[PDB]
RNA sequence: CAGUCGCGUAAGCGGGGCAUAGGAUCACAAGAUACAAAAAGGAAAGAUCUUGGAUUUUUGGAAAAGCUACGCUAGGGAUAA
RNA sequence: UAGAUGUGCAUAGUUAAACCGAUCAUUAAAAUAAUGAAUAGUGUCUAAAGUUAGACCCGAAGCCUGGUGA
RNA sequence: AUGUAUUAAGGAGAGUAUAACUUAAUUUAUGUUUAUGAUAGAGGUUAUCAACAUAUGAACUCUUAGAGAAAUUACUUAAUAAACGAAGUGAAUUGAAAUAUCUUAUUAACUUCAGGAAAAGAAAUCAAACGAGAUUCUAUGAUUAGUGUGAACGAAAAUAGAGCAGCCUAUUAAAAUAAGUAAAAUGGCUUUAAAGCUGUUUGAAUAUUGUGGG
């Protein structure tokens, strides 16, 4: 079929409430390991710093005087002390600060983005939830933390405990790999929760996600809005002349 | 196992790396494919060097010159103009101007000194259109007019075309009038726009004027000629008879 | 302007470059008709071309 | 093949000599071509074709004399005693 | 919200060059008389390369400028 | 190594609680917060068991009055490195497979002057018959136009980005709008023959009511 369904759950209870429809060219693409490779290696090149530096014989300190006479000494002739053959000489072909970045067509990078989403979709590792995706911390703790009654030590020890038993109950913790939460904007509870308990998972903002980030953990828990915005910004090879992008099949039962 | 530990490029994409001077069994050791103690091994030979023999460019010399004043025209064939109208990418009901030709993708994405209509596929072109270009072939003019259309050749420049696409200049297939009897209606037309528009330039050179001044090219200055006048600004049609 | 005491022409207080900047700035705000006579005015440039031509 | 001349009744022959021994580019000079003409009209300086002047004789084409036993460096034993 | 904007390459060939153009050039007028030239590009990665930079590495005698020393 | 922020004179000698720094070489005070901090004791040499912020005493000699063999003399409330900037002067190695033009190269270096930056700067500028609108820095344009016998050298328009600011009543105190000037010949520089710089000898005009430069 040209379109595929996408279930939108309520994050805490994981109740399927709504049903959206996307194109098969969005979440049902074939697995292209060569295209995913070019995108993953393309991001690493741009992340690299590339600032290593070594001195050549033209940059090593000292005078360029001739060390020994050209002949008469019985030893091997020598020029400057900065030669690579000498003790503290310069590395001829040593590292220099340069740009390690490579190029990748916007259309290939957009195909690798939807190919990574399709890899998670066809495997059941893509969970779309309703907007407002945050960890439902207890109201009692939230009331204390704001009040300032709780110390930093206890405040962090509780979040680490609640987040652990919460992820372990959902089978989303360190035992079942990990989970990557993707939201449109930063959320205090979600990001603060996984900043203190990172073994159970992590949280990212849509602007900070990469193709590699969509393949590291065991599942991708993304918001309904972030997914639509993620695919809408990575379909350059498709919208060139549209297809189903968030077509609501079943509305939430208000 | 992990997806990230299973990605690779196609095997045909990978090619052997040759690191020279790294042992005899590599096949490139101890000489790196240079030979034995020659100029090509010690130093470098200039690329233009032939050993001393004079190159042909000297014994024969360079022929001709490169024209630095010729206009670079974008070539458009009727074969392609028909393919666009049928596909629905060019509206034949409206005037086809350079703005619509450039924004259609029929001449590409590069704007040049002008657009010339050529007559490839003139046997199958039967669509009535109203096109305006900088130049046109004698075959294209007949093909356009035979199908029931109109064609006009107007003076353009590389800078005028950019302003047309950018919307800074409005298209017009008529020259700027001359005389104190048109200053009012022209100034009023400018005030009504309420927006700063650049005028399309008119030809200034002898050749450019003569081109758009003759009816063979359907030039937009041909109306300035008399039925017996010549387009040339210097030459005249001689008279026949006994005198 | 020609100085009366000294028969020497004084350069205008606004150069032809600065004249065109005001005309351009006055046209984008709708006060171009409030400026004095200038060979850079959009109507004067156009009138001189239509009346006299090339 | 086209152009247009000669000789020959004609067929036909003629794009020098019975054959084998005369160097370019560049620059310069003389003719033609109507190509381009740095705002525009012209021009200058260029382009194309024809042609001319060379022990450019180290003749695929540098404007060019010696000493070193006060000698120096890189090499060769690829050439000596 | 909408509009515009940002190198380049290719898309048509031909000639010394323009006009011209699926035809163009030579034929001092032209003319199937003759001869030549026509149909997928573009970007990226991997690798090997040409060019310019020290340019695979080591090694002169010497030349110039500024200073030092009786 | 790059980026960001801040700043805009540097060293030496000798002495001293050997973490503590100037013959005072561990000065004297103020405010706030102090374990919910900051990021109900013991301890003045068995010391400095307190951090932040704001003040404060002291701070020698030479470079650096004169002189001299710098850290001395003799006097006295004597005092400013480098790098970077502009102009002036200006090579050679090297490449051309030699070599003079050329290239190396408006380079290195030297001298003078100047500031925290300096320089440049609001068109006698570019464009081309449409228009742009000071200077500076980066990229593209561009192994281009072009120059040169060659080897090689090599723009501008425009575009993009960094910044953006216009004025003479200049936010620091200046013009009665510029004559030995523009320009020419000649000798050179630069350079494409133009424009620009210049020694010598000569030497204009007065504004779009078309005067002057390009
Ligand atoms: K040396
Ligand atoms: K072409
Ligand atoms: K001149
Ligand atoms: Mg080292
Ligand atoms: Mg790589
Ligand atoms: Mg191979
Ligand atoms: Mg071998
Ligand atoms: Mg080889
Ligand atoms: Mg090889
Ligand atoms: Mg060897
Ligand atoms: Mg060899
Ligand atoms: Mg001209
Ligand atoms: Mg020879
Ligand atoms: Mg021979
Ligand atoms: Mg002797
Ligand atoms: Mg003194
Ligand atoms: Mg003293
Ligand atoms: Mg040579
Ligand atoms: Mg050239
Ligand atoms: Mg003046
Ligand atoms: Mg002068
Ligand atoms: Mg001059
Ligand atoms: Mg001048």
């Amino acid at each position: 079929i040209t379109n595929v369904p996408v279930t939108v759950y309520s994050f805490p209870e994981l109740e399927p409430r709504s049903l959206e429809s996307y194109s098969a060219r969005h979440l049902h693409l074939p697995l292209r390991r060569d295209i995913l490779h070019l995108a993953v290696i393309y991001e690493g090149d741009s992340t690299r710093r590339g600032m290593a530096s070594t001195k050549t014989r033209y940059e090593v300190h000292g005078s360029h005087k001739k060390m020994s006479p050209q002949k008469g000494t019985g030893n091997a002739r020598r020029g400057t002390r900065q030669s690579p053959l000498m003790k503290g000489g310069g590395k001829t072909f040593g590292p220099k600060p340069r740009d390690f970045s490579t190029k990748l067509n916007k259309k290939v990078y957009d195909l690798a983005w939807r190919t990574a989403l399709s890899y998670r979709y066809k495997r059941g590792e893509l969970i779309v939830t309703e907007d407002g995706l945050d960890l439902p911390l207890p109201n009692d703790f939230l009331w204390l933390a704001g009040g300032g009654k709780l110390s930093r030590e206890l405040e962090d020890g509780y979040v680490r405990k609640w987040v652990h038993e919460f992820m372990t109950s959902l089978n989303w913790g360190k035992e079942a790999g990990r989970t990557t939460f993707i939201t449109g904007d930063k959320r205090p509870n979600l990001f603060t929760g996984f900043e203190l308990a990172g073994a159970e998972g992590r949280a990212l903002e849509l602007w900070d996600v990469d193709v590699k980030d969509l393949l590291e953990t065991g599942r991708i828990v993304i918001e309904r809005s972030a997914l639509k915005e993620m695919i809408e910004d990575h379909q350059s090879d498709l919208v060139t002349r549209g297809p189903n992008l968030g077509e609501v099949l079943v509305r939430a039962p208000r | 196992a992990s997806i990230l530990a299973s990605l690779s490029d196609n095997r045909g994409a990978y090619h052997k790396r040759i690191r020279k001077g790294r042992g005899p069994s590599s096949g490139y050791g101890k000489t790196a494919g240079r030979g034995t103690k020659g100029q090509k091994a010690h130093g470098h030979v200039k690329p233009w060097f032939q050993g001393g023999q004079t190159p042909l460019i000297v014994s024969h010399g360079r022929k001709g010159f490169v024209n630095q004043f010729a206009a670079d025209m974008s070539e458009l064939n009727l074969e392609k103009l028909q393919e666009w109208i049928e596909a629905g990418r060019i509206d034949p009901t409206k005037p086809i101007t350079p703005k619509e030709i450039i924004k259609s993708g029929i001449i590409g994405s590069s704007i040049k000194d002008g657009i010339k209509l050529l007559g490839r596929g003139k046997e199958s072109f039967k669509i009535p259109v109203t096109i305006t270009v900088s130049r046109a072939s004698a075959s294209a003019i007949e093909a356009i007019e035979a199908a029931g259309g109109k064609i006009v050749t107007r003076f353009y420049t590389k800078e005028s075309l950019k302003r047309l696409v950018e919307g800074k200049s409005l298209h017009t297939d008529k020259p700027l009038p001359v005389g104190k009897e048109h200053v009012e209606e022209i100034l009023a037309q400018a005030r009504s726009l309420k927006k700063k528009y650049y005028r399309l330039p008119d030809p200034t050179s002898r050749w450019d004027i003569e081109y758009y001044r003759d009816p063979a090219h359907r030039g937009y200055l041909s109306h300035q000629l008399a039925p017996g006048e010549s387009p040339s600004l210097y030459f005249k049609v001689p008279t026949g008879g006994e005198k | 302007t020609k100085h009366p005491i000294t028969g020497k022409w004084h350069n205008p207080k606004y150069s032809l470059r600065r004249q065109a900047e005001l005309v351009k700035l006055a046209q984008e705000h709708g006060v171009e008709e409030l400026l004095p006579f200038t060979r850079k005015l959009n109507e004067e440039k156009l009138r001189k071309r239509v009346e006299l031509g090339l």
